RNA sequence: GCUGCAGUUAAAAAGCUCGUAGUUGGAUCUUGUGGAGGGUUCCCCGCCCCUUGCCUCUCGGCGCCGGCCCGAAGCGUUUACUUUGAAAAAAU
RNA sequence: UUUUCGGAACUGAGGCCAUGAUUAAGAGGGACGGCCGGGGGCAUUCGUAUUGCGCCGCUAGAGGUGAAAUUCUUGGACCGGCGCAAGACGGACCAGAGCGAAAGCAUUUGCCAAGAAUGUUUUCAUUAAUCAAGAACGAAAGUCGGAGGUUCGAAGACGAUCAGAUACCGUCGUAGUUCCGACCAUAAACGAUGCCGACUGGCGAUGCGGCGGCGUUAUUCCCAUGACCCGCCGGGCAGCUUCCGGGAAACCAAAGUCUUUGGGUUCCGGGGGGAGUAUGGUUGCAAAGCUGAAACUUAAAGGAAUUGACGGAAGGGCACCACC
């Protein structure tokens, strides 16, 4: 089994970041981990990955520094409405100053600042920081 | 954790926990109501009597004392309960065969100090308190 | 780990000596191989783990005994990859 | 792991990326057909058909050389079978149980281990009977077994 | 103790397995360019095949010079979800 | 009267569609191959011992204990030799080895069905995980009905020891121990550690399969093959090692990835007693099992670790206030 795919990635670039690895190795590849490890590229917590193909479900490499911390899921998947939002970026997030918690909308795959910039909520996937 | 976490397991969770309530001493005493209908009170703070005889009870290891109770029968409920008496000399400003108001001692259904088997204190002895009798802002009519 | 691991191209053959499926693609380790034993000259083709006696249709007509690895041969003769 | 045992294994085949391989290949697609179809007149059965073409042919898989496969080969005939082999070789086996525990009663072992491929045809037919590939009047029975079998 | 507990020895995992309900369940079916709003690519019209998917038309307006063009009419397999409206007695 | 138009239904043959099948899981099921194991059932072979019996020989004590005695004995025991019968049982080889869902499972050979791991460019295409109800198996003791009855042995009867001794010890001995057919469902049924899945150090072994190899050895010089040597890949029982991390600590590569709290799911706990009792239900022939309170009482009960003291524990050493 692996019921929940997104939950068995982040655990290992969680434990790997610990050790100080800069390379790793994380499967199988969905297209929501795709869109899930640009976000988090693109702020700068990781570098560039690689996803080599197969034809069965692919896996992926990484770059990484020690800047990222921690990156966690959420299980199950609630929902927010933009008044939620709040009481949940309290508990993720160490500060009001950084971090980011992740969600997904019908608008697309964002972080929270983001998505209150285009006023829609939806359903909320991990956090990190 | 250890449990399960999903969407659409409200059932199984508000049931569990309406069941794993009732170990609770607290819940247990509150909500089966074994605990009024066992009381000598019928729940109220207080209950007056009438005075059977006077006794002493001997403290409890290592205080030894006599601690000079008495017993009383109730009004409204006719079954019979052994008080305390609080500060000296009192229990001669208790006269036999009276009416006299009591209350529990302070800690809700469990003997309080060195004295057992007593959970009750007095309070009136004829619409005149103790404490008047005392200190004498007040005297028994006789 | 030493911490200085390469994962992004694969070992010379180290990568090339593990488990099938742990391999960064996976790739069966089986082959072909184009036999011809004599006084049957047909080129006859033959899976290196057959799991079943392998006939010819010349005088010869056995060829492997069944093993639970590689087949073994009755007569040590052939060997080709064949190609791919 | 599996299903009735504790064990936890690999033994599952691996395929390679490339699948126009090994290019010099006798027959094409025409060929292919008339050669699984002479081996269904035999006796054998889907698994076994892949198995006697790819050991001794150039044939690696038929789904390689071919927009079909085994089954859907015989499916264009109607050559098929009229149940899946995988049902069949479950009941085949349960029989034979039922042999040596009628032939021996103080076999507590044998009398467990029905239990566990009972269960398994009745799982693998809520399969199925879902897929319509079966009656959903059909149920599994002491009975139908004796009838199917023989 | 949902947020947020605990189960080797402090209270505590059914002797063990099977099994219907319940709960939970792998991957897979789309990206770049001029104008407009904000940077130096990136997020209302369109373009490669698509772009609010279609037609068919006909009745009641808008046009241009009988003839022709485009808004309203059926809808995109269904839900949840999310966002906006409508709708809500007062006191507190 | 007749078409047309419009609406509807049913029937044939033909054009036009890149004319229609996602991938095949380091998910599962199923086939195939060579093996493997104190796995299970049935049948069969064998060994020695023990007790009793028969026969032969030798003569005075034999058993047993801390010390004794009950008890046994010139028709001779005990002991030695030879033969016979019965039932029980598989020693040494047998280990931090194997197999089994758990409880469990070691003489030979045959038969009957079953299963794991590994190998696989075969097949099926999500068929899964965990589980109220319900179901199978489940030591020892016990109950019912038969068979059998050596050995050991609750009960029981004696002999000692002790102030006493209904006990420890010795002798005798019933139920039982054994098998067959029915019940009974409990255990420190203990790794006192749910099941399934992912990730994160090192090293050497051992059991099973497969792969590679310079070396030796066994037979026809061989090949096929076995034994040993060296290394690799799976999955299994374990060990050693440490500033991965955890933990109250003991300790643990999981009891880790946890206030940086959320992988999936079942069962279950809430101070100590009262109590697995009361009570009603349900199951059982019986014995009992499961489900299962309250009144009332009390400020401690308990875990780990440290320092002392003590020991009819172990190892060193010493004294005429100890002994020889």
């Amino acid at each position: 089994v692996r019921m929940n795919v997104l939950a068995d990635a982040l655990k290992s670039i969680n434990n790997a970041e610990k050790r100080g690895k800069r390379q790793v190795l994380i499967r199988p590849c969905s297209k929501v981990i795709v869109r899930f490890l640009t976000v988090m590229m693109k702020h700068g917590y990781i570098g560039e990955f690689e996803i080599i193909d197969d034809h069965r479900a692919g896996k992926i490499v990484v770059n990484l520094t020690g800047r990222l911390n921690k990156c966690g899921v959420i299980s199950p998947r609630f929902d927010v409405q933009l008044k939620d939002l709040e009481k949940w970026q309290n508990n993720l997030l160490p500060s009001r100053q950084f971090g980011f918690i992740v969600l997904t909308t019908s608008a697309g795959i964002m972080d929270h600042e983001e998505a209150r910039r285009k006023h829609t909520g939806g359903k909320i996937l991990g956090f990190f920081f | 954790m250890g449990k399960c976490r999903g969407l659409r397991t409200a059932r199984k969770l508000r049931s569990h926990r309406r069941d794993q309530k009732w170990h609770d001493k607290q819940y247990k005493k509150a909500h089966l109501g074994t605990a009024l209908k066992a009381n000598p009170f019928g729940g109220a703070s207080h209950a007056k009597g009438i005075v059977l005889e006077k006794v002493g009870v001997e403290a409890k290891q290592p205080n030894s004392a006599i601690r000079k109770c008495v017993r009383v029968q109730l009004i409204k409920n006719g079954k019979k309960i052994t008080a305390f008496v609080p500060n000296d000399g009192c229990l001669n400003f208790i006269e036999e065969n009276d009416e006299v108001l009591v209350a529990g001692f302070g800690r809700k259904g469990h003997a309080v100090g060195d004295i057992p088997g007593v959970r009750f204190k007095v309070v009136k002895v004829a619409n005149v308190s103790l404490l008047a009798l005392y200190k004498g802002k007040k005297e028994r009519p006789r | 780990m030493p911490l200085a691991k390469d994962l992004l191209h694969p070992s010379p053959e180290e990568e090339k000596r593990k488990h099938k499926k742990k391999r960064l693609v996976q790739s069966p380790n089986s082959y072909f191989m184009d036999v011809k034993c004599p006084g049957c000259y047909k080129i006859t083709t033959v899976f290196s783990h057959a799991q079943t006696v392998v006939l010819c249709v010349g005088c010869s007509t056995v060829l492997c005994q069944p093993t639970g690895g590689k087949a073994r041969l009755t007569e040590g003769c052939s060997f080709r990859r064949k190609q791919h | 792991g599996r299903m009735h045992a504790p064990g936890k294994g690999l033994s599952q085949s691996a395929l390679p990326y490339r699948r126009s391989v090994p290019t010099w290949l006798k027959l094409t697609s025409d060929d292919v057909k008339e050669q699984i179809y002479k081996l269904a007149k035999k006796g054998l059965t889907p698994s076994q058909i892949g198995v006697i073409l790819r050991d001794s042919h150039g044939v690696a898989q038929v789904r390689f050389v071919t927009g079909n496969k085994i089954l859907r080969i015989l499916k264009s005939k109607g050559l098929a079978p009229d149940l899946p082999e995988d049902l069949y070789h479950l009941i085949k086996k349960a029989v034979a149980v039922r042999k040596h525990l009628e032939r021996n009663r103080k076999d507590k072992d044998a009398k467990f281990r029905l239990i566990l491929i009972e269960s398994r045809i009745h799982r693998l037919a809520r399969y199925y009977k879902t897929k319509r590939v079966l009656p959903p009047n059909w149920k599994y029975e002491s009975s139908t077994a004796s009838a199917l079998v023989a």
